RNA sequence: UGUCCCAACGUUGGGCCCGGUGAACUGUACAUUCCAGUGCGGAGUCUGGAGACACCCAGGGGGAAGCGAAGACCCUAUGGA
RNA sequence: CGCUCUAAUUGGAUGGAAGUAGGGGUGAAAACUCCUAUGGACCGAUUAGUGACGAAAAUCCUGGCCAUAGUAGCAGCGAUA
RNA sequence: ACCCUCAGAAGGGAGGCGAAAUAGAGCAUGAAAUCAGUUGGCGAUCGAGCGACAGGGCAUACAAGGUCCCUCGACGAAUGACCGACGCGCGAGCGUCCAGUAAGACUCACGGGAAGCCGAUGUUCUGUCGUACGUUUUGAAAAACGAGCCAGGGAGUGUGUCU
């Protein structure tokens, strides 16, 4: 009578102490939006980042308040870079064969959006049986 | 053209529309704004008083240069848009008629929804001095109305 | 009429600027202050020059306007406002929780703030706010 | 000759307009103009071997 | 002899309000300003103060170094006629 | 990093492709990805190629659209109807 | 189609077809600028590059994020005390000891708590910084030049030779 997600939805990965420390760091520190300069002043100017090149650009000149300029120093910790907020490493999956070789303790799987309902069902049931979590599960009424 | 922008329960609702009317779109926002919430019958009486010139239609947004009117309450600028008013009478005549053919008491129904939409312009061209011409267009208006049982 | 002042200050024979500076600081700390006997507040210096300054302020102006008070009432209040960011929310709140009075409409005798009193016995060059207002043309309503 | 088949000319300064070749009050030829030539197009002469 | 002293009253068409018709110029953004200062030395927007409840109608045009025109003067180009 | 089309290898789609709207996650970032709705037939990935391959600007070009504004004009003419 | 409405072969209402009429005639999809109505936030005593980063209010169906709050305790870089004891200084105050102790960001563990609750998103308030962008220029917020807004279009290419 209610919606229930298929699979090991509550499953958490197991991480070394250092990795969970680093993962927690990333989450606490965050980063600036890094949106393009003045994207908010002109609709024709989108948010996507572009290096400010004006010789007089306030941002390019690093004037405080004109937003941060992309630099390597803003990089996330090597050990956690790319991990799902849960700690898992994602594995893009298109069919049942893609599930092979996937460590359900360390990795979770994401079913490509193009995959249809029929194949998703099969992927979702065999992924669960392999102990693998599906980040984007189907919600059936049970 | 438009489609009803508001949902309406067929069992306690009556609908009506005007299509591509060549009349002031600005006068229509004003009229719609003013008669919403009124009774179909109240709306009709109101509009005839506007046409007659005894009742002003508040012009709250498109009021540049418009002269104040004593009868306008809580505001100052107003006019007597007879053309658009006549078109709305047609709209109400239709709505109330539909309403009756369905068993309701048309006149007593409330104007739950009424809105005007500019659907285009009948393009025109006016010859000007120096061998040039400029636009001379006519607005085309659509308007929806949803009556509802009290 | 009726002002729940957490503090009642007596300006009689006190240095206006030094009183104001302290009344400003307290109002910004959340205190409701009332300055009493403004007309008897004093300012050091050569009366001739002092008066010239205030007379200049009265004369200054234009269509935009420069409303400067002549009564010892406002003179004092304008002095305080000059020590508060009266255009900011916080500033305007503090300023509005401070009122100056001619004489003392309270029952309690105000207190004298430290370092604000002027010893008439060792000082001859100074003036009374009331004297200034009379010079400015005010109506001695006290 | 795609986009070059026209005698369009530029009015130059004077009418609050950009110096763009026009014909019958319609911009032409130049690459930034709709129906204009292609600046650096595919070329038959290119050795693709 | 209303050109002037020195302006008045009047006539007609507008102007103003109402119905209908219905453009254009112009628009980086923000914008209720004023006085001073500062700044590429001629600021609604910086700095300090002052003033400032919102919206609307009519006006005569002080400012936006107002709009309009890639200065027609002057110089420069191994330019043109 | 992203775009087009070619090739090899290899996948997805009417149990709903691309696109679009709103929303969730990742990447310093170019950008990648998911969810919901819409849509109703196409769509990728890796590797090696290919090139009329990336826009905020040019008084840029074309089209569309807002303010201007219910504003100016629909009075002026020795033919005031 | 039929019926009601209407000056009406218009339009509208009701209805019928089809998987779909939000496929109904310049009719696939249906972006932005932008318009009507409406929802959330602000709002008729208050100040202008419109924001970035902090932090509060109010608002939020699910999904695709799941964290967050307080007691206590563990760990604890740099830094680093009060009080009290003694000794100086005209004085503000300083020295020695207490003590590199108490404290000390992050992180974790036990217990307790939140589900509009944490993140996130919309708007708004407070703090700090802040006079667009691009170009010309020794120097641009510039009273130097460009653009009303949006979408789409818009600029190192080919042959030959040489290195
Ligand atoms: C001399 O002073 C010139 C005379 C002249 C120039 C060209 C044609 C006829 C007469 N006058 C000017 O240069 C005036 C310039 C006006 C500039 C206004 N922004
Ligand atoms: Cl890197
Ligand atoms: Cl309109
Ligand atoms: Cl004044
Ligand atoms: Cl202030
Ligand atoms: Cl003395
Ligand atoms: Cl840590
Ligand atoms: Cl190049
Ligand atoms: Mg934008
Ligand atoms: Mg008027
Ligand atoms: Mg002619
Ligand atoms: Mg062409
Ligand atoms: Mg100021
Ligand atoms: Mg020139
Ligand atoms: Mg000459
Ligand atoms: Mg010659
Ligand atoms: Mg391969
Ligand atoms: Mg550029
Ligand atoms: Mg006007
Ligand atoms: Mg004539
Ligand atoms: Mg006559
Ligand atoms: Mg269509
Ligand atoms: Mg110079
Ligand atoms: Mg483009
Ligand atoms: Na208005
Ligand atoms: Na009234
Ligand atoms: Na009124
Ligand atoms: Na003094
Ligand atoms: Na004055
Ligand atoms: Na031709
Ligand atoms: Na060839
Ligand atoms: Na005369
Ligand atoms: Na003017
Ligand atoms: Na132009
Ligand atoms: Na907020
Ligand atoms: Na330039
Ligand atoms: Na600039
Ligand atoms: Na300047
Ligand atoms: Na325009
Ligand atoms: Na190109």
């Amino acid at each position: 009578t209610e919606l229930q997600a298929r699979g090991l939805t509550e499953k958490t990965p197991d991480l070394s102490d250092e990795d969970a420390r680093l993962l927690t760091q990333r989450h606490r520190v965050g980063k600036p939006q890094f949106n393009r300069q003045d994207h908010h002043k002109k609709k024709r100017v989108s948010t996507s980042w572009r290096k400010p090149r004006g010789q007089l650009s306030k941002q390019r000149r690093g004037i405080k308040g004109k937003g941060d300029t992309v630099e390597a120093g803003f990089r996330s910790p090597t050990a956690v870079r790319g991990k799902h907020p849960s700690g898992f490493e994602e594995v893009r999956v298109h069919n049942v064969d893609d599930l092979e070789g996937v460590d359900g303790d360390t990795e979770a799987v994401r079913i490509a959006s193009k995959v249809g309902a029929r194949k998703r069902e099969r992927i979702e049931e065999e992924a669960e049986d392999a102990g693998i979590r599906v980040l984007n599960p189907t919600y059936v009424e049970v | 053209g438009i489609s009803y922008s508001v949902e309406a329960d067929p069992d306690t609702t009556a609908k009506a529309m005007l299509r591509e009317r060549q009349m002031s779109f600005k006068h229509s926002k004003a009229i719609a704004r003013e008669i919403k919430g009124k009774t179909a019958g109240e709306a009709v009486d109101y509009l005839e008083a506007v046409i007659e010139g005894d009742q002003p239609v508040p012009f709250k947004q498109h009021n540049s240069g418009v002269g104040h009117k004593s009868k306008v309450d809580g505001w100052d600028a107003g006019r007597y848009p007879e053309k658009a008013s006549k078109a709305f009478l047609d709209l109400l005549e239709n709505a109330v008629g539909n309403a009756d053919h369905q068993g309701f008491d048309g006149e007593a129904m409330t104007i739950k929804h009424v809105a005007a939409h500019k659907v285009g312009e009948q393009q025109g061209r006016k010859p000007r001095a120096m061998g040039r011409a400029s636009a001379w267009n006519s607005p085309q208006v659509d308007v929806e109305l949803i009556l509802e049982e009290p | 009429a009726e002002f729940d002042a957490d503090v009642i200050v007596d300006a009689r024979d006190c240095i206006m600027g030094r009183v104001a500076s302290q009344v400003a600081e307290q109002a910004l700390d959340g205190e409701t202050v009332a300055v009493v006997n403004a007309e008897r507040a004093v300012i050091t210096g050569r009366e001739e020059q002092i008066v010239e300054k205030y007379e200049k302020r009265v004369d200054i102006g234009n269509d935009n306007g420069y409303f400067y008070p002549k009564r010892p009432d406002g003179i004092f209040k304008r002095t305080i406002r000059g020590m508060l960011p009266h255009k900011k929310q916080r500033g305007r709140e503090a300023f509005e929780s401070v009122r100056v009075y001619l004489g003392n409409p309270y029952d309690e005798d105000g207190e004298v703030l430290d370092g604000t009193s002027l010893d008439r016995l060792s000082n001859i060059k100074f003036v009374t706010l009331g004297e200034i207002s009379e010079t400015l043309g005010a109506n001695k309503t006290w | 000759y795609a986009g070059l088949r026209t005698p369009a000319e530029s009015f130059g300064s004077g009418r609050g307009q950009a110096h763009v070749p026009k014909l019958d009050g319609r911009a032409r030829r130049v690459p930034q103009a709709v129906k204009g030539r292609s600046a650096h197009p595919p070329k038959t002469e290119k050795d693709r071997s």
